[PDB]
């Protein structure tokens, strides 16, 4: 989870580089972001423990 | 050139003086230079930022 604030810094980085970005294009990309580490990270812990 | 100075007084050495006479920053100048860092990033990206 990304604090309310934490929305924020992800936000600047972006306003920064010159991409407009809003709290919800932060929310789904993070939703889907995460999704996909989580269950990589997963499966590579798989890997791990099939040995 | 009081700016300057100032600037100096609160973000600390640079690395090239850490280097030349081993002076670094202090952790409070530590936090003030990244922030001085971000700031000219800011300024760069807009020239004309208001103060």
């Amino acid at each position: 989870y990304l604090a309310s604030d934490e929305i924020t810094t992800v936000r600047k980085n972006l306003e920064s580089r010159g991409v407009e970005v809003d709290p919800s294009l932060i929310k789904d990309t993070w939703h889907q972001v995460y999704r996909r580490h989580f269950l990589k990270t997963a499966l590579n812990h798989c890997n791990l423990c099939r040995r | 050139k009081d700016t300057e100075n100032a600037i100096e007084n609160m973000v600390g050495p640079d690395w090239k003086k850490r280097w030349l006479y081993w002076k670094n920053r202090t952790q409070e100048q530590c936090v003030h230079n990244e922030t001085k860092n971000e700031l000219e990033k800011m300024l760069k990206c807009n020239e004309e930022h208001p103060a």
